[PDB]
């Protein structure tokens, strides 16, 4: 099929050329469809020192039909769901909504986007929204979306020595 | 000074750029505009994860010599 074929090259070309902070694996070698994505929060940000685990999830038309995008991780985001799903619009049905030219660094460099910058007008998770929308009116002087960031990044250095992972 | 960078779009194209470290993130998308035509309320340059700001300067995220930047769009 196609479909392994396209998977097989953008994991080779992801992996001799990485989006900085994200480092793709499979869940199991000789299983395509299935991708775990390990995700290192910047330096000089609330995220700071952070790890995050995702995975992604590929159908058998491929890339004629969109990927899932899920967070192990539990993340805090108004354009993230309870479930760890993101809510991104070139995942559904311009370069924002999903075709067949479209591809996983396409993606991941959106979700870069969105982390950075939420969308609030249309967001799955608006109390999220609501203190994002908050804290940026406030201009810093409110630090109760800031204090939840703070925390969770704290919780995930027990995911990497679970791992064995060494955050840089 | 001198001094080129480069800016990766979503489709793999690299455009090349003239820039001084004392510009403005501001006028790096008005240098994008003059070749491609986006309009730079649009344009959304990422660096090491970070999605930099209009008013900052090139200096100010220490964006040296060649940095490699990326292209992404938003409307809204
Ligand atoms: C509410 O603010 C949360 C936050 O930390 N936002 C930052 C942007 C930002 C930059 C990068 C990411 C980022 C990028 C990657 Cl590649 C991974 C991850 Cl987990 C987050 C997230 C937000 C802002 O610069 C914030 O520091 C600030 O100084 O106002």
């Amino acid at each position: 099929p196609s479909s392994q074929k396209a998977l097989l090259l953008e994991l080779k070309g992801l992996q001799e050329e990485p989006v900085e902070g994200f480092r793709v694996t499979l869940v199991d070698e000789g299983d395509l469809y299935n991708w775990e994505v390990a995700i290192f929060g910047p330096p000089n940000t609330y995220y700071e020192g952070g790890y995050f685990k995702a995975r992604l999830k590929f159908p058998i038309d491929y890339p004629y039909s969109p990927p899932a995008f899920r967070f192990l991780t539990k993340m805090w985001h108004p354009n993230i769901y309870e479930t760890g799903d993101v809510c991104i619009s070139i995942l559904h049905p311009p370069s924002e909504r999903w075709n067949p030219t479209q591809n996983v660094r396409t993606i991941l460099l959106s979700v870069i986007s969105l982390l950075n910058e939420p969308n609030t007008f249309s967001p799955a998770n608006v109390d999220a929204s609501v203190m994002y929308r908050k804290w940026k009116e406030s201009k810093g002087k409110d630090r109760e979306y800031t204090d939840i960031i703070r925390k969770q990044v704290l919780g995930t250095k027990v995911d990497a020595e679970r791992d064995g992972v060494k955050v840089p | 000074m001198g001094m080129q960078i480069f800016v990766k779009t979503l489709t793999g194209k690299t455009i090349t750029l003239e820039v001084e470290p004392s510009d403005t993130i501001e006028n790096v998308k008005a240098k994008i505009q003059d070749k491609e035509g986006i309009p730079p309320d649009q344009q959304r340059l990422i660096f090491a994860g970070k999605q930099l700001e209009d008013g900052r300067t090139l200096s100010d995220y220490n964006i040296q010599k060649e940095s490699t930047l990326h292209l992404v769009l938003r409307l809204r």
